[PDB]
């Protein structure tokens, strides 16, 4: 057993979507999926809805 | 805004204003593209002819940053019916690309689901605008950015005067002196999810503004993001 975008989003950085029994992660248009299926990597320098302060 | 929080350097770089003729910001808006500007509907009647401008943080002097930009395309959702205020919402496009910088930069659009879940679980959306600090009072110069707790249907029914459709969502307090006001229509209503900001609304409407006893209203974004994507391709 395992299951549940809700436990804790399924740790995905950004949008989660359970497909069978697996957590399934997905990125906003503007983020990469990173290797490890969970992670968003900025595909470019201003990545939407990130704070463009000194950062 | 109504007893907000200063937008900080870079703070809110999604705030786009929205100026008639004689520069006066007369609503807000988000940014969502190179060339697309999320509004909500009704604000189009505000000036004949309207320019966008980004980058703005302060409307008194121009510290460099603030760049103005003409609108090519106005695709404005065709049932907004003015007396209902329902699905107060539309997309402008345009004519020249906006140049992201400290304090430019696009806001995420969610997708339907994981946003009705998640984002409106979460308990508190970020608001902001050049808009009326008090009800009867200036508007800002000073971009403020305000904390607002999602409320709700029911009670948001129970306290609206009129009808809260399905495209509508209440956010703010019932009782503290805070809200969005006059003039921050069409800014966003954004929900933070692990440091990536999410929009989920547009400031549509409210019954005056930190009303002890009534909300601030919002139009869900969450009904809407396939039309957005349409009028995005252009449609
Ligand atoms: C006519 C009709 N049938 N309606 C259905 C609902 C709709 O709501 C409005 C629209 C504009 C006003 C403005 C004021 C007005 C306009 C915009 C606002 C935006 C945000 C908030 C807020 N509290 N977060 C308040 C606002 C109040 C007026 O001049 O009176 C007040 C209420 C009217
Ligand atoms: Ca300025």
């Amino acid at each position: 057993t395992r299951k549940l975008c809700s436990l804790d989003n399924g740790d995905c950085d950004q949008f989660c979507h359970e497909e069978q029994a697996s957590v399934v992660c997905s990125c906003a248009r503007g983020y990469t999926l990173a290797d490890n299926g969970k992670a968003c990597i900025p595909t470019g320098p201003y990545p939407c809805g990130k704070q463009t302060l000194e950062r | 805004i109504v007893g907000g929080q200063e937008c900080k350097d870079g703070e809110c770089p999604w705030q786009a204003l929205l100026i008639n003729e004689e520069n006066e910001g007369f609503c807000g808006g988000t940014i969502l593209s190179e060339f697309y500007i999320l509004t909500a509907a009704h604000c189009l009647y505000q000036a004949k002819r309207f320019k966008v401008r980004v980058g703005d943080r302060n409307t008194a002097a121009e510290e460099g940053g603030e760049a103005v930009h003409e609108v090519e395309v106005v695709i404005k959702h065709n049932r907004f019916t003015k007396e209902t205020y329902d699905f107060d919402i539309a997309v402008l496009r345009l004519k020249t690309p906006i140049t992201f910088r400290m304090n430019v930069a696009p806001a995420c659009l969610p997708e339907r689901d994981w946003a009705e879940s998640t984002l409106m679980t979460q308990k508190t959306g970020i608001v902001s605008g050049f808009g009326r600090t008090h009800e009867k009072g200036r508007q800002s110069t000073r971009l403020k950015m305000l904390e607002v707790p999602y409320v709700d249907r029911n009670s948001c029914k129970l306290s609206s005067s009129f009808i809260i459709t399905q495209n509508m969502f209440c956010a703010g307090y019932d009782t503290k002196q805070e809200d969005a006001c006059q003039g921050d229509s069409g800014g966003p209503h954004v929900t933070r999810f692990k440091d990536t900001y999410f929009v989920t609304g547009i400031v549509s409407w409210g019954e005056g503004c930190a009303r002890k006893g009534k909300y601030g209203i919002y139009t869900k974004v969450t009904a809407f993001l396939k039309w957005i994507d349409r009028s995005m391709k252009t449609r």
